[PDB]
């Protein structure tokens, strides 16, 4: 990706302004629940202003930084895709479950992940990638050994390095692994995305067996799903107490969110920060709460 | 009623929050 200068950033801001104006169309009636594009693009704008202010008089330093070059290219691309969604979608955008509205929700989730990453790498607007603290010690040691203090690596280099410790099946498993870890959908793995993935699928010692058991062969796992989409999806099981699904929390990145149908026909969502996901699912099954993953009668045996 | 469209630089994120409840 090319060098970033102030003129590229301001062009991106103009495109972002066009998106937030399109999204305020009263016929659209977007709900305010996270991930909310009308929160996320303004917050992204404000954080980018903070970054540019920290680099006043040294914009060349910022604009040559590899992570920032990739980030700005991706933000521009994804903002243009959102505009194209409105121009191709026209009145279909006003229908809640239309293809363009589902695409807008997926993009909203991607913008949320991008913002979180940007703040993890530039917490007060200054680049802090070289001292980024990976949460799990065994995962931190992997990154230090393979990549030093690097903040971002291409997917193919990341795959090759990870395969040395946790072998990866070629084909669709490798594709599914990439889709899980590449939260910002940019074909790179940042140290932030690595931190999130290794928190979600801890312990490191069995990382990809955990991921396979919780995300590939578990029908309860939902990729790129929001809180409101979980409520919608479980509505058809409101008559089947114990139906449940789980996904990444979008506002507490690195935490899981489990949605379930209660005995009195409510849909609740909970974040099991007290214990690992494996254990939350095991305990919830034994206690009668997490019985029917995505409404199915058979539940995986995580023992 | 007016529907005032706010610009990118005028929106202070509402930061509205989804309801997460204690484990069952
Ligand atoms: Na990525």
């Amino acid at each position: 990706p090319g060098t970033v200068d102030k003129k590229m950033v301001e062009k991106c801001w103009k495109l972002m302004d066009k998106v937030v104006r399109l999204c305020q169309n009263p016929k659209l009636a977007l709900k305010n629940s996270p991930p909310y594009i009308l929160d996320l693009l303004p917050d992204t704008y404000q954080h980018l202003r903070t970054i540019l202010s920290r680099y006043e008089g040294k914009m060349e330093t910022l604009g040559e930084n590899e992570y920032f070059r990739v980030f700005m290219e991706n933000l521009m691309k994804k903002t243009k895709q959102t505009i194209s969604l409105f121009k191709e979608g026209k009145e279909r955008m006003y229908e809640e479950n239309s293809q363009p509205r589902r695409n807008l929700t997926k993009l909203s989730l991607i913008f949320s992940h991008m913002l979180a990453e940007l703040k993890g790498i530039f917490p007060s607007g200054l680049f802090q990638g070289d001292t980024f603290r990976i949460t799990k010690a065994d995962a931190a040691e992997f990154w230090r050994k393979a990549f030093g203090e690097k903040t971002i690596v291409p997917w193919k280099s990341f795959r090759q390095a990870l395969h040395e410790v946790h072998p990866i099946s070629s084909g669709l498993e490798a594709m599914a692994l990439k889709s899980t870890i590449d939260l910002t959908c940019n074909d790179y793995i940042s140290v932030f995305e690595f931190d999130i993935f290794t928190r979600l699928f801890q312990p490191w010692s069995s990382l990809l067996r955990n991921w396979n058991s919780l995300a590939v062969t578990h029908p309860g796992y939902m990729a790129f799903l929001t809180y409101d989409e979980v409520k919608a999806r479980l509505q058809k099981f409101i008559h089947k107490p114990g139906s449940y699904i789980f996904r990444l929390s979008c506002t507490r990145l690195g935490q899981w969110a489990i949605g379930y149908v209660t005995a009195d026909g409510n849909i609740l969502q909970t974040i099991p920060h007290n214990k690992p996901l494996f254990q939350a699912l095991i305990d919830g099954f034994r206690e009668g709460f997490y019985l029917f993953p995505d409404g199915r009668n058979q539940n995986p045996d995580l023992t | 009623q007016q529907v005032h469209v706010l610009s990118l630089d005028q929106i202070r994120a509402i930061r509205n929050t989804n309801e997460y409840t204690e484990g069952p």
